[PDB]
């Protein structure tokens, strides 16, 4: 909710950065905002402090390798490193994300070999778009949501539909017009979908996301058509619908269901679009 | 034993798997003060499954006997109390598993009625917000040598403030984040502090469904 | 107590006046400050030595120190246990007597009545009540569980 | 299908072929045996995709061809349990196999021969023959240095180097090394092949240490071993084994001997008071005197004094004691010779009088 | 003498009377004597009087047109009654089947009382729930638990389940038995002292003056 | 504080004392031994706080009183490890124990004797001595039937009951039961005590079967065994062992006799095709014939038919084959006699020659 508000108000807003980042969300002078570290789901508390501590003792980290040497694998685990890339923590340095994911292990090995040269090991016999442009936008932003919670640069289709819409979701639904169950118009910006089962049959599946930048849910008990409505529902960069809404009894998820579907073209029917040019 | 909890707990002790019982408890309305009498009036499927299902009947008959009953001490305390002498002059203690976090064995209402003055614990993190925002404002000091900022020293007629408010941009504005409340703000276009004092008192089922809000605005 | 090791017994503790009330308040605090396990907080029997005046003691019945020792049939252990209350709580320590149709109650009762006459000690009967009506037993069982 | 056999002909094959089989593998049919009667011959084939064991036993009475497959483990236990000298008559009828002996009668569920993965017949590349007892030595002297679960997958196994008139074995996990070199007495082709941990376990298992020659066929990606009419074949993995000539200490100038069993009993004892995690010990050596010390978190200490033959400079070096105890136990000798270079390089360990077995462990710095 | 049944039907009602407006399609039962199948199976198909429900269709498959010529419950009323009368009725989710059975019995209008009045209906789920608390105790759950396949068997419907349930039932109720085994006499009466009686009087005074009653002094 | 003993006087004591230790000793000093030197006697205690072992050996060499507490397993292994004939010199210096042997020296951290918990001296109630052999037969014959983890924690152990000149043991699950009785040759007072399973395991392990008699003391809360100069002490579990005389079959009317070995061989083989978890096998008996049958959930089938001496009525009975093999393994006899009742009762089983052992197991009705 907060981000949606932020965004509408302005920009930057930025991916996390191991060099610049503080304990929580921080404002550089220009940068309205930079990620707080605690935001990341997977990363431990120990690793967050480790990163900052290493940044303190060293200067800004010069490269991926330089980061890994300064903070040993013991503090910042490979699993930890993987989520940092997925967050976009490294993006500045390793413009090639794919390159950076792969380069971790080899770079870590050297650092450990420095540590080994130092202490307590057994010792050993012997012996031994991708470009300046990063990982693609669509795919990169997909990963970020999984790791952080949200899409960066706004949704894969973030930028308007408003006149139909209200973009408020559950927070709007609480105080609603009285009825059996709220009547609502939803447009889906992005959905990734199948029709699933259970080896018995099973009620599902709609995956609804509500934009502009608001909130998305599994849902959860529906169905109507059997397979025909299900596939219309399906799958990349298209949907507006009419669907009946209730506020779920259980907290932490609501009902937003597709009772009706309309196509991009059908959504373009939406009432009947008019052309507005601003000259 | 709140409505959801008592059903869950009785159902498990009656030996149903989690799935069976949750199919029932999810039909119990959300409300904070939920009781069996309230549940029966809010949800018509409850009367019906009671008469149609012997297991549900056995379960609700038992939930009726245990309705409201106290289960355990609590993840959180109720408040901090100040005695004129040692607390043991008035009550015994309860403490956690390490004998830490000592608490009065009498609750909120009872402990004070037995004569010691109390001070509430408050979880809200709006002052943490203000705190952090003040830190961040006062950093902007050395960046341009500007005096640190005193939220208490702000003028009471500020136009920026009322401009943003008349723009209805009041989500994350404390207590006034409701869509309904923003509906009201939109129509009213509130332009003074008196109106701000009024908002929370107006934004209720009574005031809205008695026309006084509309009278006031008109 | 160190006599029966880890085994917990039941005790009913009354504050008879305000001296007792303050001693009882101290005793409760002391138990919680000591810490405990899944069974909940426990007292040392010998806390009753210093934390003593204004308190009147009930033995706990079959589930008490003396009841459990009686059921074992360790006569020496029984005598040592009561002896403590005869020293520190003369006329202020009571045998609980219970006939609720539960395992060992009548056997204990018969042996406790013999002990009570042999020691000059007093008994009091309770019903160890947990519910209003007999059909509430099932609900109490569920409450405990 | 029908044949009848003498328990004693069937039993050792059954044991050799069953013994590595997990009771319950991940792919069911792998726990069953392929049974083939053709001509006067029973061929047994059981596999785990890594290795395969084939046994033949002579059918002297009337017999009838066909194909079948029964649970390996259970069949072996049944046959092990049978009375001494038992004549067992079994007959396949449809998809039930009936097992008779005397008045015992059995009926087993059956999975088809057709489902069994027929792996490939291949052309032999390098061939040689040897006593069973030499093979067992070669393997025993060396197999304990393989890793368990190291990323360098080619160390769970053994380098074969056949060159000139020699056959040589060496095994390692990156931390300790064992070499064994023995004359095979025939001119061979030049070929190298790494056979797996489980392959070496099973080859050692079937080395009934006696007279019989063992003939082995290595291919490019497969290996097969015949001793008489017991036939073992395993798949190989190919990859990049390390060069033992880079591990070999350069010219160890300093020599240190001591009596082997006294040395070993003393190391077994110092091991008890060593750090639990690394089993690490420190040796201090001086003219005709040896001082071994250890320490642990429990703040215990070990010191050993014994008389050893040592002429040379003092030296400071730490090892994991388990790793040297392993070699001292395998070496069944009187006196041993240790050849050091320095604390940071390989040390060679060997019987002062034989050279057939050689072990090198690289040291530690504590 | 022990009687095993499992009836799969023309689908069910989710709420209220699971039998109201619905009818039985197949009766498939095995008779069990001394924990063994004699092989005298009673396997019959009857008149739907309505359409097979989409749910029931997906359960094990079955066409409505197949049960059209087949007789009604009235044609095998006596036949089935005598087959089960005065015997042990072991059912899974007994409320379901019994509900349908007695439903159809009343529809005949033949003075035939409910089967539960002349036969002992015992639920196996209750027993399973006692033995395995909070575990899935469905037919297919227990099937997989004891490694029995009921999915790759040609029999779909009653006779399938009956057979399987019999084997499961016997297994659970065999399983290995166990050995195991599992007033007068003089006595002092401390009477309150005069000082204690003075404290008592003062304490009752407090009760009475503050409360307006004291039953001890009534 | 000092003493010197020879390794060979310490070896059998040390072995024996180290047995009871593995308890995941949570209170760390349970992994340690109590050494007390007083007089010319070093006393050892090795204990899990429920049971205890004390041994005295005489000290012929020089000694000085004082006490210490070293870690038990590690101390045991070092001493067992020292070479044959070695004279090992121990000496406590204040808070550290020094272990010397000739020229090697070891310094171990030490926990003080004064901290070591003491279980109380108590008084005996029933007393007897007997040949080791008799105690050996008695334990071996019954121990297998003890529960491991039961709610009735008193069944995790064995009932000792004396009566006339019989000591009579029983151990059980609630499913199977073995009883053993032997003549003891001495008048014995009647007593009842339950000794914990761990106790009986250790007691079993201390019997070498040799010539030293065993002498036992039993008090109210502890039980103690003296063989020569070694002393075992355990606590007892409180009581209330259910009356085995109630469960006994009252005149089992069918007599069924067979060669123990043959019978056991057939059960072992039949067991391979039972349900892995529950081991249920079904028995058909008829006039002088035994037909065994077994089914498992995977449709596999075993059958054994055998010639069995049997006079009585025809009946069928199913049971857990593991439990019956356990008894056949405990029955060290030629032929077994089985006494039956019906398809729904436990059966009584004996050695066809001795009433000394009695076994009764419950049926499963399949």
């Amino acid at each position: 909710g907060l981000v949606d508000e932020c965004w509408r108000m302005g920009l930057k807003i930025l991916p996390p950065d191991i060099n610049s980042g503080l304990y929580h969300f921080h404002v550089n002078d220009d940068g309205e905002i930079v990620y707080g570290i605690g935001a990341i789901k997977g990363v431990g508390e120990g690793p967050i402090e480790a990163i900052i501590e290493a940044r303190n003792k060293g200067g800004y980290f010069r490269e991926l390798f330089d980061l890994c040497a300064r903070t040993d694998t013991k503090k910042l685990n490979r699993r930890v490193l993987e989520k940092l890339i997925m967050s976009g923590a490294f993006d500045r340095l390793g413009p090639h994300r794919a390159a950076l994911m792969n380069s971790l292990g080899d770079a870590l090995k050297a650092a450990d070999q420095h540590a080994k040269a130092e202490a307590i090991g057994q010792l050993d016999l012997f012996g031994v778009y991708a470009s300046c442009q990063p990982w693609p936008e669509q795919v990169v932003l997909d990963g970020e949501r999984e790791t952080l919670g949200l899409y960066l640069t706004g949704h894969p289709i973030n930028q308007y539909l408003k006149e139909i819409e209200r973009y408020v979701g559950g927070v709007r639904l609480k105080d609603m017009h009285p009825t059996e169950r709220g009547k609502v118009i939803t447009a889906a910006g992005l959905v990734v979908a199948a029709r699933v089962m259970v080896t018995k049959r099973g009620n599902r599946i709609g995956i609804c996301t509500l934009d502009d930048r608001s909130g998305r849910l599994e849902v959860m008990l529906f169905t109507d058509a059997l397979d025909k409505y299900q596939q219309l529902l399906e799958k990349d960069r298209i949907l507006i619908v009419s669907g009946q809404v209730s506020f779920d009894d259980f907290s932490g998820g609501l009902k937003m269901t597709a009772r009706e579907v309309m196509d991009i073209d059908e959504a373009r029917e939406k009432y009947a679009r008019g052309l507005a040019i601003s000259l | 034993m709140a409505a959801k909890a008592v059903i869950r707990d009785v159902g498990r002790v009656l030996g149903h798997p989690y799935g069976f019982v949750d199919r029932i408890s999810k039909l119990i309305p959300p409300d904070p003060g939920m009781t069996l009498a309230k549940a029966f009036e809010a949800e018509p499927q409850l009367p019906e499954i009671y008469e149609a299902d012997e297991e549900v009947k056995a379960l609700i008959d038992m939930a009726r006997k245990l309705e409201g009953v106290t289960r355990n001490a609590g993840k959180h305390a109720g408040g901090v109390v100040i005695a004129p002498t040692k607390i043991t002059d008035f009550a015994p203690l309860y403490c956690d598993e390490e004998g830490k976090h000592p608490v009065t064995q009498f609750d909120k209402s009872d402990v004070e009625y037995a004569g010691l003055v109390k001070f509430d614990f408050l979880g809200l993190r709006t002052l943490t917000i203000i705190n952090w925002a003040l830190e961040m404002i006062n950093k902007r000091r050395a960046k341009n040598g500007e005096p640190p900022l005193d939220i208490a020293a702000i003028p009471l007629d500020d136009k920026k403030s009322f401009d943003m408010l008349q723009r209805s941009e009041t989500t994350a504005v404390f207590q006034l984040e409701s869509r309904g409340m923003k509906d009201l703000i939109k129509r009213l276009q509130p332009d003074c502090f008196e109106d701000m004092i009024a908002l929370v008192a107006l934004f209720r089922p009574g005031p809205l469904q008695s026309g006084m809000v509309d009278n006031f605005i008109d | 107590c160190d006599l029966l090791g880890d085994e917990l017994t039941h005790l009913t503790v009354l504050a008879a006046n305000n001296t007792g009330y303050q001693n009882l308040t101290l005793l409760i605090s002391k138990a919680y400050q000591r810490g405990y396990g899944a069974a909940g907080p426990i007292i040392d029997r010998d806390w009753l030595i210093e934390l003593n005046e204004g308190l009147i003691l009930l033995s706990g019945g079959r589930m008490g120190d003396v009841g459990r020792s009686l059921l074992r049939g360790n006569s020496a252990l029984v005598d040592e246990c009561v002896a403590f209350y005869e020293e520190h709580f003369p006329d202020r320590y009571f045998l609980e007597l219970i006939r609720t149709g539960r395992p060992d109650e009548e056997s204990y009762l018969h042996a406790a009545v013999e002990l009570a006459e042999a020691r000059g000690l007093p008994v009091v009967a309770t019903n160890d009540v947990r519910f209003i009506d007999s059909s509430d037993f099932d609900a109490h069982e569920i409450r405990v569980a | 299908m029908k044949f009848t056999v003498e328990r004693e002909h069937l039993l050792k094959p059954l044991q050799q072929v069953s013994g590595p089989l997990g009771g319950r593998p991940t792919l069911p049919i792998l726990g069953n045996l392929l049974l083939q009667v053709a001509d006067g011959t029973l061929s047994l084939t059981g596999t785990d995709l890594e290795m395969e064991m084939v046994a033949r036993v002579a059918l002297v009475q009337p017999h009838e061809p066909g194909a079948t497959t029964v649970p390996a483990r259970k069949f072996f236990d049944i046959c092990r349990g049978l009375p001494e000298g038992a004549e067992i008559a079994v007959q396949l009828e449809g998809e039930r196999m009936l097992v008779r002996s005397g008045r015992s009668r059995f009926s087993l569920s059956t999975l088809p021969a057709a489902d069994f993965p027929n792996l490939d017949d291949w052309q032999s590349e390098v061939e040689f023959t040897l006593p069973q007892a030499t093979m067992k030595r070669l393997i025993e002297a060396t197999q304990f240095s393989m890793a368990h679960q190291d990323v360098r997958y080619y160390l769970n196994g053994m380098l074969f180097e056949t060159e000139g008139e020699e056959l040589r074995t060496v095994a390692t996990d990156g931390h300790r090394l064992a070499v064994c070199s023995m004359p095979i007495g025939q001119s061979l082709p030049s070929h190298s092949v790494i056979v797996p941990r489980k392959g070496v376990i099973e080859l050692m298992r079937m080395l009934d240490g006696g007279d019989n020659p063992l003939r082995v066929q290595i291919g490019s990606n497969n290996i097969r071993a015949h001793v008489g009419d017991f036939i073992f074949t395993s798949k190989l993995v190919d990859g990049r084994f390390p060069d033992y000539r880079r591990v070999l200490p350069k010219n160890p100038d300093k020599h240190l001997e001591a009596g082997c069993d006294l040395l070993k009993q003393a190391f077994a004892r110092a091991a008890i008071l060593s750090n639990e995690k690394f089993r690490g010990v420190r040796l201090y050596v001086s003219e005709n005197q040896l001082k071994i010390t250890a320490n642990n978190p429990e703040q215990e200490e070990a010191e050993e004094i014994l008389d050893v033959t040592y002429s040379g400079a003092e030296m400071e070096i730490g090892f994991n004691v388990s790793y040297v105890l392993d070699v001292l136990n395998a070496l069944k000798c009187e006196n041993v010779r240790m050849m050091l270079t320095d604390s940071v390089s390989s040390v060679q360990i060997e019987d002062a009088a034989s050279q057939s077995a050689a072990y090198v462990v690289m040291p530690m710095r504590l | 003498r022990q009687i095993v049944l499992d009836t799969e039907t023309t689908g069910m009602n989710q709420i209220g009377a699971h039998y109201e407006g619905h009818k039985i399609i197949e009766i498939g039962a095995v008779e069990v004597v001394n924990r063994r199948l004699t092989g005298n199976n009673f396997h019959v198909y009857l008149k739907p009087d309505r359409l097979v429900d989409p749910e029931a269709f997906g359960v094990h498959g079955i066409a409505d047109e197949f049960l059209l010529d087949k007789p009604t419950f009235a044609e095998v009323a006596d036949e089935f009654m005598d087959y089960i009368r005065g015997a042990e009725l072991v059912i899974h989710n007994a409320a379901f089947d019994i509900g349908f059975m007695d439903y159809e019995f009343s529809l005949l209008k033949r003075d035939i009382p409910k089967t539960n009045t002349f036969c002992k209906v015992t639920d196996s789920l209750a027993v399973a729930r006692k033995m395995f608390p909070g575990k899935r105790n469905s037919l297919d759950a227990l099937c997989a638990r004891y490694e029995i396949d009921n999915s790759k068997r040609t029999l779909h419907g009653a006779l399938l389940d009956a057979q399987i349930l019999a084997e499961v039932y016997l297994a659970m109720t065999g399983g290995q038995l166990s050995l195991p085994l599992a007033q007068a006499s003089k006595l002092r009466v401390v009477f309150a002292t005069d000082e204690e009686i003075a404290a008592h009087e003062a304490r009752l005074d407090l009760v009475q003056k503050k409360g307006g009653s004291c039953l001890w002094r009534a």
